[PDB]
RNA sequence: GUAGCCAAAUGCCUCGUCAUCUAACUAGUGACGCGCAUGAAUGGAUUAACGAGAUUCCCACUGUCCCUAUCUACUAUCUAG
RNA sequence: CAGAUCUUGGUGGAAGUAGCAAAUAUUCAAAUGAGAACUUUGAAGACUGAAGUGGGGAAAGGUUCCAUGUGAACAGCAGUUGGACAUGGGUUAGUCGAUCCUAAGAGAUAGGGAAGCUCCGUAUGAAAGUUGCACGAUUUUUCGUGCCUCCUAUCGAAAGGGAAUCCGGUUAAUAUUCCGGAACCAGAAGGUGGAAUCAACACGGCAACGUAAAUGAAGUUGGAGACGUCGGCGGGAGCCCUGGGAAGAGUUCUCUUUUCUUUUUAACAAACCAUUGAACUACCCUGAAAUCGGUUUAUCCGGAGCUAGGGUAUGGUGUUUGGAAGAGUUCAGCGCCUCAUGCUGAAUCCGGUGCGCUCUCGACGGCCCUUGAAAAUCCAACGGAAGAAUGGCCUUGUUUUCACAUCUGGUCGUACUCAUAACCGCAGCAGGUCUCCAAGGUGAACAGCCUCUAGUUGAUAGAACAAUGUAGAUAAGGGAAGUCGGCAAAAUGGAUCCGUAACUUCGGGAUAAGGAUUGGCUCUAAGGGUUGGACAACCAACUUAGAACUGGUACGGACAAGGGGAAUCUGACUGUCUAAUUAAAACAUAGCAUUGCGAUGGCCAGAAAGUGGUGUUGACGCAAUGUGAUU
């Protein structure tokens, strides 16, 4: 497990071929962890924000696959 | 209090048997079996550990980066600052002195 | 305090092995486990390492000496080194 | 012990298939007297000695 | 009860059975006290209540036993201030 | 009767405990170096040797055929230090821890780990604190007598090598081992050869002493030079026996 | 047969003789010594410390004894197998 | 055949006898059943008491493991039950072992012995070659000679060396192997991206040294692998203990803001890091120290450059995070034949402690006539082989020791027991058999004693209380009169304070001897840390000494736990042996002495040998004897 701690970063790696899906995790404080499976690793990233988390969401590739906890 | 077992059918306190205690997110309290400590490469002129070298099994510096397993230095990662020191300060003067002995022998 | 009149290290063996051998062991261990100076630094850091050698401490000399069991030097390799340096300076002239 | 050779596995296979009971049929036969053997290892009573 | 022993209840003779060492090792005690004469000899030196030659001297005499604890050495610090601002006083004038 | 004790130290049980040694303690091979001039080594380490009295040296020679360097196993003479100059050949000069051809050196000095022949790489005076003296040269037909430490006169080749100077580790003998556990420890790494039982306290069956209601030996210790194995026990073919008062 | 040592784990005679301890000792210890047959690394003498070694005694203690008694458990005993 | 302690087989009296008594212990109800002291369930009473009657392994066994049945034989009583019997089921790996490496050793080959079976030998008296170069070879690459160079059989470790895996769940029965999730290592090809190179293979820092990469052939050199033992000191992790909150439970005449349980966080990844715990540990720079200073529990360090100031490196079982709350745990409800046993809510929080325990790391100290494996394998350097981009730019090689990605990881072991019933001892035998984890109280304590978690309640039973036993207690007065002999037993015993002879090798003797004290309660004094403005309100603490009061004139209240002294013989001491009648004064030992021998040798071996040991040796040595510390 890796943690990604710029969006840009993170959504870089998204757009990449071997990121196949994304996990929404919302943690009882209100925290969101985005997570990225790829063939090595998971890439969390952590947004403390609500409007942050929306925006992230709606900043994904269209393709990519989003999958709720 | 909980008690462990070896995870291994090795049974004895070898220096291969060398164990940890971890407590793990089921409450269990049970071994780690973990390998012997590394060790730093020594100056090969004064035994010295070598700076700027992690302390690893041999095989494991097979994985390493490059630089990771040297310093940017002649005889870097083989002999230490000093021990480089000294040999180039003798060289020179011995090479002088060879100069010098050869000028007088005319 | 004192703490011994006579036996000093060899106090260790208590009342065992015999007073004469207890003290020619105490005149031997005295010998061994004392500092003496190293020719090439002028430090007193010279102790023993097994019987025959000594070993230097600090940053400077770290070299080994070849020397008695028991002292740094004999007797016989003192007196053998200035009949050898007497006979090399009388073929040498 | 657990820790075991193939070959020294093989023969307790082998030993655990002669360790069993005759089927009838074969005793029935005209002309058999296969009813009672004396071959019934059990384990703690007669060892194997590899 | 181990909150009444706190108090000092059921610690009389007749309740051990360790010897004094057994029960407390005498080098602990030691280490403790000589611990904390140390810290306070520091600590002196760095604010300046106590220079360097002086520090020495009371750094040795702690090792060699001469206080029992920090009392004693802090009396003791201020009878050699007192005597020491006297010479100084004396010389000035 | 069996076998004696004596009988059965022909290998086995018998043997060297080797496994904490590094090397044998050797001269170097005789080459045209040291055959025609000298040849520089650097003293690396001087260790203890499991078994030994003397330290060991080692010293390291450049190869003069290859790019390569030899280290060799010294005794090392009192006085020696790591990181010293020797100087092995016929053109070294007389210094404590060079080695030259005991032709080459004055009547008088003062060697060790001499060769009995030229290139065998050392025999005489090699235990710690020993040396062999040169007591006088002849030149036609070069031989060097010497004295060994027994006290024997040798006759060796004035081509035979020796080092210059006495053998480190000084007067070991000098101190009591004051106990079995000492004598124990030193004998452990060498050989099976203590603790030992005194053969009349052994039956008949064990040993020409062995036997009788009380301890004793019945016949003469000294015993002929030409007994067989299995009698050949107590004092072989001894010249005297008794305490001596003066000799020489 | 020197220095030593001894009726000694070595003395037959022998329960040697004298002294000591005891009410009383063929014990023990100390002396003595023509010692059947002690004695010098076949090691003689001495010896602090150590000893599940041998030997004599004293204090403590006590059913070892005077002189036996009492109590518990398991047996023995009777029953089934 | 009457005989042979005759042979083989069968069968008697002894006899319903000896006996089936070690390891504290059982009881009530129910179910099942033809039948229950022995099965199962619940309840009670107990035990092992963490150096276990607990939880695993190595060796050995080999199916004993699990389910369903059975109950002839076996389980020295019983049997509805069993390790017995019958029918089936059960062991899943690139990461754990083996496999690879070498060790003591074994052992082919060369060569030599031997009538021969075979013996010696292991780069050995051998033409004992896998590796280093591109000269041909189109053309973008490993087949032909070449000149080359100190290479090497193999076997030998399920505890030595060694690439790599963790958590949660799951089965009747396997699991670091299956499932879910999350990783890692090695090898191959080169799939992208990045980096350096316009002529060549990067920059920064005074330096220690730093980085996302940063060309490096032969040869050489260095390092890792890689190493004893004891002692205390410092840190970490788990455990232990403690203060609050929460949830549930126990008790509740009275009392108890109570007592108990749960309150968890892996491999791996990243960044920091002496802060918060443990460094001035090592090194570098500035500077130049006597009025010498620094400094550890332990006295080592400095003009060969101290103190100080600032840096650099080493880095987790530390911190902050990812993993990860979605898991696990605890609690409360809902459907209620319920089904895929689903669905819905809460909590899982905040503090402290250490001469503690177990493991571990770090810096040290002591000791040795003792100085405490090897090899596979991995890494670094020194060196400079080789390369071909160029038209001021669309144009290659390298680097895959930089990031991401792809493929592949065979084969054998894996159940279960590990022992008062799975092994050996004829057996389900009070014997024997290597090792890992290890709670609370008392206490010096891994002692004894009690308890928690876990396990077990299994050792034929019932009744009775005769003699004589075995095991365990007590005894008036006397006190060794007993006896070969104090044999056996008694007495002493912990700790604190007093006191302690001869003799002595000066170390000891010594806990000599010989005295006193010891509970409970209520106080007093002294001895250390965090922390607010000469001081100080808490918090976090543990000792030691003393006083008063008090009661069974008692208190190491059980447990635990020396009797002591005066002499003689003898062996100096510690050590060793007659497994199963001898433990000693016997043996050994240090010490002392004597003997042989300078290698074409001494001692020992072999049938022989081109053979072996001492010998990786050299008289301060090896070999052979005697005596037995010292004086
Ligand atoms: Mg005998
Ligand atoms: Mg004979
Ligand atoms: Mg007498
Ligand atoms: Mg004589
Ligand atoms: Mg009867
Ligand atoms: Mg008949
Ligand atoms: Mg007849
Ligand atoms: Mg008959
Ligand atoms: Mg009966
Ligand atoms: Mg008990
Ligand atoms: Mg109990
Ligand atoms: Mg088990
Ligand atoms: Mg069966
Ligand atoms: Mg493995
Ligand atoms: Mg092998
Ligand atoms: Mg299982
Ligand atoms: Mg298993
Ligand atoms: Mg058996
Ligand atoms: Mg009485
Ligand atoms: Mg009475
Ligand atoms: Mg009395
Ligand atoms: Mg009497
Ligand atoms: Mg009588
Ligand atoms: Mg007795
Ligand atoms: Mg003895
Ligand atoms: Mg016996
Ligand atoms: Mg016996
Ligand atoms: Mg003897
Ligand atoms: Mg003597
Ligand atoms: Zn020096």
């Amino acid at each position: 497990p890796r943690q990604i701690s710029d969006i840009k970063q993170f959504l870089e790696i998204a757009r990449r071929k071997d990121a196949t899906s994304a996990r929404i995790k919302k943690n009882t404080n209100k925290d969101v962890k985005f997570k990225l499976r790829c063939s090595k690793y998971l890439y969390t990233l952590v947004v403390a924000d609500a409007k942050k988390a929306e925006k992230l969401r709606q900043s994904l590739p269209p393709d990519l696959t989003v999958t709720e906890v | 209090a909980q008690r462990v077992t070896y995870r291994r059918r090795l049974a004895y306190n070898t220096r291969s048997n060398k164990t940890r205690i971890i407590k793990t997110p089921g409450n269990n309290i049970r071994y780690l079996h973990i390998k012997k400590l590394g060790t730093i490469p020594r100056c090969g002129d004064t035994g010295v550990p070598l700076q700027g070298i992690p302390a690893l099994r041999p095989r494991e510096f097979a994985r390493l980066s490059h630089n990771q397993k040297k310093v940017q230095r002649a005889y870097g990662g083989c002999l230490s600052a000093n021990a480089v020191k000294d040999r180039i300060v003798r060289a020179f003067l011995i090479e002088e002195q060879k100069i010098v002995k050869q000028k007088l022998k005319q | 305090t004192k703490r011994t009149k006579k036996v000093g290290v060899t106090g260790k063996y208590g009342v065992r092995y015999g007073a004469s051998l207890r003290r020619d062991v105490r005149k031997i261990e005295v010998q061994q486990h004392s500092r003496y100076q190293c020719p090439f630094c002028g430090r007193n850091t010279v102790k023993r390492t097994a019987a025959g050698i000594w070993c230097c401490n600090g940053k400077g000399c770290k070299k080994v000496l070849a020397g008695g069991a028991w002292t740094v030097t004999t007797a016989a390799a003192t007196s053998a080194r200035s009949t050898i340096r007497r006979l090399r300076e009388m073929v040498e002239v | 012990p657990s820790h075991k050779s193939f070959r020294t596995k093989q023969k307790l296979a082998k030993a655990a298939r002669q360790n069993r009971p005759i089927p009838q049929w074969i005793r029935l036969r005209t002309g058999n007297t296969v009813h009672y053997n004396m071959k019934r290892r059990h384990w703690r009573r007669t060892k194997l000695n590899i | 009860t181990h909150a009444a022993k706190r108090l000092g209840r059921h610690t009389g003779y007749g309740k051990r059975k360790g010897t004094a060492e057994a029960r407390m090792p005498s080098t602990v005690v030691w280490m403790r006290r000589q611990r904390v004469l140390r810290r306070l000899l520091r600590k002196y030196r760095e604010s300046g209540k106590i220079d360097k030659h002086l520090y020495h001297t009371l750094y040795l005499e702690a090792k060699g036993n001469t206080f029992k604890h920090k009392r004693a050495l802090i009396e003791h610090i201020q009878r050699a201030k007192a005597e020491a601002n006297r010479t100084k006083l004396i010389q000035e004038q | 009767g069996r076998v004696i004790r004596a009988q059965r130290k022909s290998g086995g049980i018998f043997q060297a405990h080797t496994r904490l040694r590094k090397g044998a303690a050797q001269l170097r091979t005789l080459d045209f170096a040291e055959r025609h001039g000298y040849i520089r080594g650097v003293v690396q380490k001087i260790i203890h040797d499991p078994g030994r009295g003397a330290p060991l040296a080692k010293v390291a020679f450049r190869n003069p055929y290859h790019y390569r360097t030899d280290v060799e196993t010294f005794v090392a003479t009192e006085g020696m230090y790591t990181g010293q100059f020797v100087y092995c050949g016929k053109n070294a000069a007389l210094t404590v821890g060079n080695v030259l051809p005991v032709g080459e050196m004055p009547e008088g000095t003062i060697i060790s780990n001499v060769e009995e022949k030229a290139g065998d790489r050392g025999a005489l005076g090699r235990s710690s604190g020993n040396y062999v003296i040169i007591v006088g040269h002849d030149v036609d037909t070069g031989k060097t007598r010497v004295k060994l430490p027994s006290g024997a006169k040798k006759v060796v080749p004035s081509s035979a090598r020796g080092v210059v100077g006495i053998v480190a580790g000084g007067g070991r003998i000098d101190k009591p081992l004051l106990k079995a556990g000492r004598a124990f420890h030193k004998y452990r790494v060498k050989r099976n050869c203590w603790p030992r039982t005194r053969g009349v306290a052994m039956n008949p069956v064990d040993h020409p002493h062995g036997g009788g209601n009380h301890q004793h030996v019945g016949h003469s210790t000294t015993v002929p030079r030409q007994s067989a194995p299995g009698q050949k026990v107590g004092l072989i073919a001894a010249r005297r026996t008794g305490l001596l008062r003066g000799a020489a």
